[PDB]
């Protein structure tokens, strides 16, 4: 029963480890989209400029 | 999003302001190249994770 | 190449040429569109596959 749980939990955990790296590239992603949609306007102000 | 855009912008002189189109399109080129090279980490990373 | 693009490509004339080089880049935005909703269908495949 201990093994079994042992097992499990180390398992799971490398499991938790890509899943948050995964959700830190997933923030940068998100963060990189907003640049583009304000690189227009940003350029749009600096041409009208 | 002034700050941002502005911080990673630039701003072009008078005279090279027809170049700031051009700039527009380089910046568009990389800021989608760097979204797609992440998207891809985030593909192969979601490979690993699965 | 030149018939492959264009059956697929629309072409205008010259009243509009100023805002045909806009009409090419918003092509490019559809085409970009739909390579991203291909890429996204691959990603899905792929994640079945392994």
């Amino acid at each position: 029963e201990l093994e079994t749980a042992r097992k499990q939990q180390q398992s799971l955990q490398p499991v938790a480890l890509s899943w948050e790296k995964y959700q830190k590239q997933e923030r940068q992603l998100a963060d990189w989209l907003t640049l583009e949609s304000l690189l227009p306007l940003w350029f749009a102000q600096q041409a009208s400029h | 999003e002034r700050e941002l855009s502005a911080s990673h912008f630039p701003v072009v002189t008078l005279e090279q302001l027809p170049d700031i189109r051009d700039l527009e399109r380089q910046h568009e080129r990389g800021i989608q190249h760097e979204i797609e090279r992440v998207k891809a980490e985030l593909h192969r990373l979601n490979i690993e994770l699965t």
